[PDB]
């Protein structure tokens, strides 16, 4: 039982005044809704903040008018579904957390808000994980757990989702397992961190202010303590 | 060293007067400074802000 | 603890010159860096052995952590 | 459940090694676990608290 | 429909120390497959020469993408 | 034997530091209300030397510039001139108490 | 004649912020409490901000922390501005106590005193606003030390089930901790100025310790000038650390919402609590552990009564600076240790760096002291 650590990789928003790639995030998301949203869940993200990021505002409104929300009561008030356009979050598709353990083989799936910001290391956790599937050199594997070695404890009650069902993207960017990994890495990221390109304008802000100010104000500091740097003494008794 | 006896004579002399151009600096240098950084930030990646693909789209 | 009442000196006189006709910094790269070269070899014999041996008790850590995780039988 | 090197439980908050019964072996607990009230029920059940 | 995960990964592994420790891991799955259900994992050898390859995938990967 | 511990005494003295700002062994000296009536109990010139001295390194240390190398007072050329006052100022505070007791 | 020396406010303001005679020879390790103050008006006001948009509620306090970092207009900037402003808070205090130890101060007495019961307010400010977020890591964070706190005989076990408000963590607990993380700081703020009194009537320390009562400057327009350029240091650290790396210092396993069940293997708290968490684990005993960090920061209160030197710094004392260095040293042993699991190596190694930690801080400083009393004709 051991730790084996991620690698390193050359992302394309890995230097430090680099954003995400607006289009990555755009058919990441056309992966998170294909294929990845029955088991997972990412309840703290609306339709609404899709609405500048990567798409408008009327493809949004139609991405959020193909589902139902079940919205309360009405003037009789039982229920009603509704298509809601852009105040609901991503809805829940198993609605327990243990209605969500026993549609699976136990081991209810984490939702996929915070998971880049929250795996003692980032999107190349969730990378190696979703690329790493293999053969187990003699090991346990009790009837329903596969192996995969980015994980602690060496059993994951996941089947391996990346490129079994190709999803076949809108934009006719071709299909590999890396490319569709990358791009769910990608918005997983986004999902993580919504500010990551107005915090890095204002880093870079931030950076031309400190260079331009700060110089100035140790040149004062020196000028106000210039008297007593050059001060001189003698001594006078009689 | 002629070019900052005038400006001490004209924009350091008094104290109202000094406020009142280190005021209309202080807007003068937010628009150009926003623009330049907004430039900068452009010009760093070219090819992944929503902007463009999006007039593109 | 009043400004004026603090002790009893004779004896000493001060100059000192205005702050606007002495320049900012004064020959900022003929004094500075032998200056701090100076307070640099006055410092190091007794700021860095403590931490040399901390660096090494690190690494030691690490590497039999890791060598007493792994077991490594033969059957 | 089932951690450390003694097979059984273990605490990893300051390395307390339990065996499979839940007894302290090595750690800085002076108690072991505690045994709470039960009552076997022929449905194969059992009323705990 | 064949990815570039494929060719970069079966390029990378081709003659170096993740080549050595990959038969290192044949010895000890012989070492295993010829006893009689020891606890040699044979594990170990999996996780450092993977990791040695997926450093050197991790190199170059994202370029050709 | 002798001259070995006069080793360590001039070697602890100039590793010190305060020799290099002009100073002697008694013009760092920690304040109690004993070395406060030492200091009250000087005579006039050695106070003014005292307070010159220490006034110099107190320049010298707010722009930490050390005196050039020719003017560090060495040791045993030092005045160790506060001891018998100060000595007098710890037996007579002795004294109240074991008077006291 | 003058405003600033009549007027009943201006008087104080004048005696404690302008005409105050300071010494003339300081470092830059004279300006931590600048930079605690500043720190303490900026959390306060980043604080009141978080407060103004939170929800005490265990079923939507996470949520309402999502909400914060998510939908409100630049509210990430003000939860990372507060969190990573707690951390440098502990940075600018710990650089302010060891100035305070190194440079002989704590021959001053009702000063440290009061700073010794300000170390205590923080620290326990700390803590409750780090369960705050009610995570995987505050929460089980907050049940540890808690039976910490159980740990004391016959008195701890209601004292516990009492500040549990009953048997487990609970909605109670959580709010309790948000009334106490709001109301502890202003306690902080007006220690503050007891500890700024105390230390306006005895008078500063200048880094030689010899006496400066002859060379007195006021403190307007050459400190307030190099305490602004300090604060400007200060805020060019805590914006690059809000504005590129947020991750360098936040727990990953706080993320995930508290479930009650899960108990990571990782279970260490935030960082400037590992040089005295290691302290209790390294004694496989309880009470001992408990014991020994009390005494441990009540060694810090008892560090006046074995000062048996008779010099005030330590720049004349070259030993007793480097047991010092080593001092500081072991303390970063101890901050490493607490960042580790609880194995043989590390139980070893933890256990010797406690016993050289009392070992180096009550006995072989007050040995040095004595070898240069007796070195140097004293
Ligand atoms: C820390 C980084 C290293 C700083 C350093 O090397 O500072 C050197 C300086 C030397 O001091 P000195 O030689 O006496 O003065 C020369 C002035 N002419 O020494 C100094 O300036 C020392 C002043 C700062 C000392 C503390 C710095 C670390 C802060 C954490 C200390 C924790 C203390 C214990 C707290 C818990 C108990
Ligand atoms: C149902 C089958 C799916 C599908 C279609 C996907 N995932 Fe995965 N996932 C599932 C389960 C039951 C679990 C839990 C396993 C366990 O408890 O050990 C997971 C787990 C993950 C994780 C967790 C890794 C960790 O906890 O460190 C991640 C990051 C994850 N799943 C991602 C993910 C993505 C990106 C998917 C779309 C391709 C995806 N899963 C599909 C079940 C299922
Ligand atoms: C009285 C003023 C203060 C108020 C009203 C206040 C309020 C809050 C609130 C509401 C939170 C939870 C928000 C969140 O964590 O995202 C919080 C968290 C926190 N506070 Fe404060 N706080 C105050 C002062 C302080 C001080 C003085 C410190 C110590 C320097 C401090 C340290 C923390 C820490 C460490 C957290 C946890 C941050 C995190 O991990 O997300 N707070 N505070
Ligand atoms: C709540 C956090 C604290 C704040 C805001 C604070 C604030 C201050 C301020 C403003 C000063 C005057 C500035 C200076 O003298 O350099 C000061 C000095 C001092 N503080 Fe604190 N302090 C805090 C914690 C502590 C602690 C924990 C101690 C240790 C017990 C301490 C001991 C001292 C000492 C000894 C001085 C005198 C230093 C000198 O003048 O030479 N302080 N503090």
């Amino acid at each position: 039982d051991l730790e084996l650590h991620p690698p390193s990789y050359p992302w394309s928003h890995r230097g430090l005044l680099s954003s995400l790639d607006h289009t990555s995030i755009r058919r990441g998301f056309q992966v998170y809704k294909q294929v990845c949203s029955s088991c997972h869940s990412m309840d703290y993200v609306a339709y609404r903040h899709l609405v500048g990021v990567c798409y408008t505002e009327d493809e949004a409104k139609a991405l959020a008018e193909e589902v139902e929300v079940q919205d309360g009561p009405n003037e009789d008030g039982e229920m009603f579904m509704r298509p809601g356009k852009l105040s609901d979050y991503f809805p829940k598709p198993y609605p327990n957390p243990e209605a969500a353990r026993a549609a699976n083989n136990g081991a209810l799936p984490p939702d996929l808000s915070y998971i880049v910001r929250a795996r003692h290391g980032g999107e190349d956790y969730v990378f190696s994980l979703l690329t790493g599937y293999c053969e187990p050199p003699r090991v346990s594997l009790r009837e329903g757990l596969y192996f995969n070695p980015y994980f602690p404890g060496q059993a994951i009650g996941m089947a391996p989702p990346i490129y079994n069902e190709v999803l076949e993207f809108d934009d006719g960017t071709p299909a590999t397992m890396s490319q569709v990994a990358k791009d769910v890495c990608t918005f997983l990221r986004w999902a993580a961190e919504p500010e990551h390109d107005h915090r890095k304008r204002m880093g870079l802000k931030m950076l031309l202010m400190m260079g331009l100010l700060l110089p100035l104000v140790y040149a004062m500091k020196r000028h106000k303590w210039s008297v007593l740097k050059s001060r001189k003494l003698a001594y006078r008794p009689p | 060293p002629t070019l900052t006896a005038r400006l001490y004579s004209l924009l350091f002399r008094r104290t109202s007067t000094f406020a009142l151009t280190i005021v209309v600096g202080a807007l003068f240098f937010e628009r150009a400074f926003d623009q330049g950084a907004d430039a900068i930030y452009e010009h760093i990646n070219e090819g992944k802000l929503w902007k463009h693909i999006k007039h593109k789209y | 603890r009043q400004f004026g009442h603090l002790t009893r000196v004779r004896h000493v006189i001060t100059y000192s010159l205005s702050p606007f006709e002495q320049r900012a910094f004064p020959h900022y790269f003929s004094k500075g860096i032998p200056n701090v070269l100076r307070r640099t070899r006055a410092c190091i014999l007794r700021v860095a052995p403590p931490f040399v041996v901390f660096y090494l008790v690190y690494t030691w850590g690490t590497q039999e952590f890791e060598k007493s995780k792994r077991k490594n039988p033969a059957a | 459940a089932n951690a450390g090197d003694f097979g059984g439980y273990y605490c990893p908050c300051h390395g307390s090694h339990y065996d499979a019964s839940g007894r302290i072996r090595k750690g800085p607990a002076p108690l072991n676990l505690e045994v709470p009230s039960y009552e076997f029920t022929s449905d194969d059940m059992v009323i705990v608290g | 429909l064949v990815d570039p995960l494929t060719t970069v990964r079966e390029q990378c592994e081709q003659l170096e120390k993740c080549v050595k420790a990959r038969e290192r891991l044949e010895l000890c799955d012989e070492r295993v497959s010829s006893r009689s259900q020891t606890e040699e994992d044979c594990t170990e050898e999996l996780f450092d020469f993977l990791h040695a390859r997926d450093h050197c995938v991790a190199h170059k990967l994202f370029n050709s993408l | 034997s002798s001259k070995w511990l006069e080793g360590i005494r001039k070697w602890y003295y100039n590793a010190a530091g305060f020799n290099k700002l002009g100073l002697m062994r008694d013009d760092t000296i920690h304040e109690n209300d004993d070395v406060k009536e030492a200091i009250r109990r000087l005579p006039e010139n050695l106070y003014n030397d005292r307070v010159f001295r220490i006034k110099r390194a107190l320049d010298l240390s707010m722009r930490q510039q050390i005196l050039p190398k020719e003017q560090w007072t060495k040791y045993e050329e030092d005045k160790f001139y506060l001891e018998p006052y100060l000595k007098e100022v710890i037996r007579e505070r002795k004294e109240r108490e074991e008077w006291t007791k | 004649i003058n405003i600033r020396k009549t007027h009943p406010l201006m008087k104080i303001v004048n005696n404690a912020f302008i005409d105050l005679p300071a010494p003339s020879n300081i470092s830059s390790w004279w300006n931590f409490g600048s930079l605690l103050g500043i720190c303490l008006i900026l959390q306060i006001l980043t604080g009141l901000f978080l407060a103004m948009h939170y929800t005490p509620d265990t079923t939507t306090a996470f949520s309402s922390v999502t909400h914060i970092c998510r939908d409100v207009n630049y509210g990430w900037i003000i939860r990372y501005m507060h969190a990573n402003g707690a951390s440098m808070f502990f940075i600018c205090l710990f650089m302010h106590v060891g100035r305070g130890l190194y440079y002989g101060s704590y021959t001053f007495l009702e000063t440290w005193n009061i700073g010794v019961i300000l170390l205590f307010a923080t620290m326990a400010t700390a803590f409750m606003g780090y369960v705050l977020p009610w995570g995987q890591m505050s929460f089980w964070g907050a049940t540890v030390i808690t039976n910490l706190l159980s740990a004391i005989p016959y008195i701890g076990t209601n004292l516990v089930e009492w500040i549990w408000g009953g048997f487990s963590v609970d909605k109670a607990t959580l709010t309790r901790f948000f009334a106490f993380h709001f109301i502890f700081p202003f306690i902080i703020a007006a220690l503050a100025m007891v500890h700024l009194l105390f230390l306006h009537e005895t008078g500063s320390n200048n880094p030689t310790g010899i006496p400066s009562d002859t060379d007195k400057i006021p403190f307007h327009p050459y400190y307030t000038i190099k305490d602004i350029l300090g604060a400007i240091l200060l805020i060019l650290i805590l914006m690059l650390l809000v504005l590129f790396t947020p991750d360098l210092l936040g727990d990953p396993d706080n993320y995930t919402p508290a479930n009650p069940l899960n108990t990571p293997p990782h279970i260490k708290p935030e960082w400037y609590f590992l040089f005295a968490y290691a302290i209790l684990r390294s004694i496989p005993n309880k009470l001992g552990g408990v014991l020994a960090l009390v005494l441990s920061i009540l060694v810090l209160v008892i560090m006046p009564l074995l000062h048996t030197s008779k010099q005030r710094s330590m720049m004349f004392r070259p030993i007793s600076q480097c047991m010092f260095w080593i001092l500081v040293a072991d303390l970063l042993t101890l901050t490493w240790i607490g960042g580790q699991p609880v194995e043989h190596p590390y139980i070893i190694i933890g256990q010797l760096a406690s016993i050289m930690y009392f070992l180096i801080i009550l006995v072989m400083m007050p040995v040095a002291s004595i070898i240069e009393n007796n070195l140097l004709k004293w």
